[PDB]
């Protein structure tokens, strides 16, 4: 099982600030990760995986920090052997919980990298484009 | 010494998960380049996989080998010179059902087909966890 055979959650990963989709350039599901209009293509169907990786329905690829400091986040091959490294694993931090116009309860949280202990982040407090990691500072744009 | 390979783990053809093409050798001598091609019921497309990691072609009696010694480059059939670049493991981590990746012992790189569509030439590449790098052992006499 190279796939995520035990997903916690599957759907569009939206930013709490902008309500915009976390997106991979193109429709292949590989490339740079940045926000964008929700276009309903399978590359925007994000898999929150039980093993702690973040993937997508278009391609068996992992949300990967492009370095060791405050680096850009790309969608690239999952290192799966000998085991998934901590750099490609993520976790829920603090959680804001709200009800959208659909009348459905949503739960936005910080997405914290397990190697650097840093936060999934968009540039500034509302760019609204390029995504990477950063220090966790409770702004409503570090919530997804 | 009489060189032992250990058992005999598999004897069959290798059908590609992405394209359902068979791991093939050019011509029918069992010698030369290895590429993806239509499943033909010839002995040149049957391989024996041993405990020692060698994949031996049933027609030619020679090894599935990578160019040079690094374990990176084009794949073909070549003399079995007990080197680690002619040895492959089948890590359960990169399987999807009965379709599995072959990991080169010398370079930790996967047996791979060029492009994403599992139709071109066969070499080694970074294990990316994609269908075109996964092969099923098949025992039928099917042709296209
Ligand atoms: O900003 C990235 C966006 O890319 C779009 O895809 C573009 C297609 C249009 O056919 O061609 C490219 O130029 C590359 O071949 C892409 O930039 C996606 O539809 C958007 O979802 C978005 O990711
Ligand atoms: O990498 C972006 C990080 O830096 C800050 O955002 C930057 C500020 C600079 O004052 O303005 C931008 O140019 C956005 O228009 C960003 O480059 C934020 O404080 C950090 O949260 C983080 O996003
Ligand atoms: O996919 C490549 C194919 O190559 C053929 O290889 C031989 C070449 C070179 O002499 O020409 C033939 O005579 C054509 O039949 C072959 O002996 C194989 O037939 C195909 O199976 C395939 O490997
Ligand atoms: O062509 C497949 C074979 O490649 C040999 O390595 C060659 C060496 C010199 O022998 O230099 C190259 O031209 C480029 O690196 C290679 O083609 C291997 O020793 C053989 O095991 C075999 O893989
Ligand atoms: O070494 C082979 C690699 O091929 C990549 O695909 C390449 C793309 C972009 O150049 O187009 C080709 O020319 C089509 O055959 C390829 O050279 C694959 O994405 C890699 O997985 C790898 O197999
Ligand atoms: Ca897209
Ligand atoms: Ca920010
Ligand atoms: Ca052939
Ligand atoms: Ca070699
Ligand atoms: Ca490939
Ligand atoms: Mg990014
Ligand atoms: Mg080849």
């Amino acid at each position: 099982q190279v796939l995520c055979t035990n997903p916690l959650d599957i759907g569009e990963l939206r930013s709490f600030k902008s309500k915009q989709c976390v997106d991979i350039v193109g429709n292949q599901g590989s490339g740079n990760i940045a926000t964008y209009d929700c276009d309903g293509l399978s590359d925007q169907q994000i898999i929150i995986c039980g093993d702690g990786t973040i993937r997508n329905e278009a391609r068996n690829y992992c949300f990967t920090p492009d370095g060791s400091g405050n680096a850009n986040v790309m969608s690239s091959p999952c290192t799966l052997y000998p085991e998934i490294p901590s750099s490609q694993r993520w976790r829920q931090g603090r959680r804001k919980t709200f009800t959208d116009n659909g009348g459905i309860e949503q739960v936005a949280t910080e997405i914290i990298n397990l190697a650097s202990g840093k936060c999934l982040d968009i540039e500034g407090s509302d760019g609204t484009g390029d995504i990477g990691v950063y220090d966790c500072q409770n702004l409503d744009d570090q919530y997804f | 010494y009489v060189r032992s390979r250990g058992p005999e783990l598999f004897y069959g053809r290798l059908r590609n998960e992405k394209s359902d093409l068979c791991l093939d050798v050019e011509g029918s001598d069992g010698k030369g380049n290895v590429l993806m091609y239509s499943c033909e019921d010839n002995l040149d497309q049957w391989f024996r996989y041993y405990e020692n990691g060698e994949i031996v072609n049933a027609k030619s009696g020679m090894c599935l080998d990578v160019e040079g010694s690094d374990g990176s480059g084009n794949v073909g059939i070549y003399r079995c010179d007990d080197l680690r670049d002619q040895m492959w493991s089948r890590p359960n981590a990169y399987c999807n059902g009965d379709y599995c990746s072959f990991l080169n012992k010398e370079s930790n790189k996967c047996l791979d087909v060029s492009g994403d569509q599992g139709t071109g030439d066969v070499g080694t590449w970074q294990c990316d966890g994609l269908p075109d790098q996964r092969f099923k052992w098949v025992f039928d006499d099917w042709e296209v």
